[PDB]
């Protein structure tokens, strides 16, 4: 499986590693005027996961299960023991990870479930090398406690940073410079829009690239800006692949 | 439904960040566009249609002549009912779908008319259709990590390591598609103007393809005009030369990133 470990962490690794992964999950994308791939879309089962290694500092891996269509975690697997979200793909369990012990999380695979969960938001989670590795340790023990701080960790270093080159590009100056941080406005907003840009950008396609409504992603000045069309560089030269949305 | 959006107001911004405006808010059919600092004036918002139609004041804007250099207007929709109407590509290029002509602002000074002149991937011809008009104040990071810098006094660029809020590494991103100094917005990222070089240098801003740059999906940074992309010199930092080269996949020095 595509893989990253902590041993080989370098910002050229890191950069490989989301390169790749943004690759294979494109294949077989479809595209619009934009140029951004859109993901593919009713994936029979069988095939609606791509697995990613994470080993830790201890030579200790975990097993990620990426859905292609949305480019979320539905589960992963640690050793022989195997964790499933409530709202993964019901079928899922009889795809993935079938030889190994099986339990199903208490809470969804979406940011705000998490973070009812635990407590805790993604304002307050740091990221960055010692989280990446812990996050990755935590998740293979199954420590119950650090277990939903560890996907806001994840979620956001691997998959939030695949769709988004600004936050890659965040993760990236958090490895050259051993320097943790704590996401802000413009991260976040990105986050949150992801799904709503994907709409508008496919849905622009009968305006000339307007979109029906206008999206704000904010800038490192905490200053938004308001997305209303697909001419902004913040927006196509960083969001890398789209949710399928519209026919 | 969502996908069948049936219309959207907004602003369109363009060379030296000014706005498309109809001359005095007129509405009479032939009335002229011309460019005028941004404002909420109603004279300013262009709502766009599933018809292919851009108006403002309830009229439409379209060429005024098959031959280029004429205005371009706003006039009685009905008189385009047979129309095709306009096209905008993905890098800004607003075009009369059966003429090909675009929008330009053609002068040595951007407050002028816009005519609908032949398209030649000019600044001139560059928009940003969307109601935030400002410029972008961003980094822009290339190979090994590095940042774009604009250095020699404001007349070269290459990069150098990323220092967080150096002065010179910050780059202004307009709605012309230039790249310009952030504190000398006069100055513009340009493709070089001597046939014998191939270096990209930093040039009093002029509305030339030499300055029009589309950070494209693939993340490069293109001139269309030119058919051709940022690149890093022999992929080699250190020797502080940035070139305008054909699209190539061999190395990384055609990638770069938009750090905001
Ligand atoms: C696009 O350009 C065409 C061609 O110049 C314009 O078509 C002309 O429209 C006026 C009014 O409809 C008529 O008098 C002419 O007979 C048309 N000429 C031709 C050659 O077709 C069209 O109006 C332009 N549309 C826009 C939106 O700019
Ligand atoms: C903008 O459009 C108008 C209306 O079509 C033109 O008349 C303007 O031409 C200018 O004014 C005329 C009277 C003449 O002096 C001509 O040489 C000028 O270029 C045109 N230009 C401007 C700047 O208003
Ligand atoms: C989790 O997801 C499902 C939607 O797929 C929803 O029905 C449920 O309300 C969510 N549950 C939690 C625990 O928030």
């Amino acid at each position: 499986n595509l893989s990253l470990s902590q041993s080989n962490f370098s910002a050229d690794t890191y950069k490989s590693f989301i390169k790749n992964l943004r690759k294979q999950l494109t294949i077989g994308a479809s595209y619009g005027s934009a140029g951004i791939p859109i993901l593919k879309h009713s994936v029979p089962i069988c095939e609606r996961f791509l697995l990613v290694d994470l080993t830790n500092g201890d030579n200790e891996t975990i097993t990620l299960a990426i859905n292609v269509e949305d480019a979320g975690f539905a589960a992963y697997r640690a050793a022989d023991r195997s964790y499933f979200f409530q709202n993964a793909p019901p079928i899922a369990s009889y795809v993935i990870f079938t030889d190994t012990n099986q339990n199903i999380m208490n809470f969804n695979n979406t940011f705000e479930s998490i973070e009812i969960v635990g407590g805790t938001t993604r304002s307050e989670t740091p990221l960055g090398i010692m989280h990446f590795e812990a996050s990755i340790f935590h998740l293979f023990v199954h420590d119950e406690n650090y277990v939903p701080t560890s996907f806001l960790v994840l979620i956001q270093m691997v998959l939030e940073a695949a769709k988004f080159k600004f936050i890659e590009q965040k993760v990236i100056h958090s490895i050259m410079d051993m320097e943790d941080f704590t996401p802000g406005l413009a991260m976040l907003s990105l986050e949150e829009n992801w799904t709503q840009l994907s709409l508008q950008l496919q849905a622009s396609e009968s305006l000339n690239g307007v979109f029906g409504d206008s999206v704000s992603l904010y800038n490192s000045m905490d200053e938004p800006i308001g997305v209303d069309s697909m001419y902004y560089p913040i927006l196509t030269a960083n969001m890398a692949f789209q949710l399928y949305q519209c026919p | 439904e969502q996908c069948s959006p049936q219309q959207r107001t907004t602003r369109i911004s363009g060379r030296d960040g000014l706005c498309v405006d109809v001359y005095g808010a007129l509405t009479a059919d032939g009335s002229r566009v011309i460019l005028y600092p941004c404002g909420q004036q109603q004279n300013q918002q262009w709502t766009f249609y599933p018809d292919n139609t851009i108006r403002s004041l309830g009229k439409c804007l379209a060429t005024s002549a098959l031959s280029s250099g004429s205005n371009v207007v706003i006039t009685n929709c009905d008189y385009l009912r047979y129309d095709d109407g306009w096209m905008v590509s993905s890098s800004g290029t607003m075009m009369n779908k059966s003429s090909h002509l675009v929008l330009t602002a053609n002068a040595a000074t951007s407050r002028t008319n816009l005519t609908g002149e032949n398209n030649v991937f000019a600044a001139k011809q560059a928009w940003r259709i969307g109601n935030y008009v400002e410029p972008i104040v961003t980094t822009i990071i290339g190979l090994r990590h590095m940042c774009l810098e604009a250095t020699d006094n404001d007349t070269n660029v290459w990069l150098e390591s990323c220092v967080k809020n150096k002065t010179k590494q910050y780059w202004a991103l307009y709605s012309d598609d230039t790249i310009r100094v952030n504190n000398n917005r006069n100055l513009c990222v340009s493709s070089s103007t001597d046939s014998s070089s191939k270096l990209i240098v930093i040039r009093r801003c002029d509305g030339s393809i030499n300055q029009r740059w589309v950070f494209t999906p693939q993340g490069t940074i293109s001139n269309p005009g030119y058919e051709a992309v940022m690149d890093v010199a022999q992929n080699d930092v250190y020797l502080k030369k940035i070139v305008l080269s054909s699209a190539t996949d061999k190395g990384n020095g055609q990638q770069w990133t938009v750090f905001y």
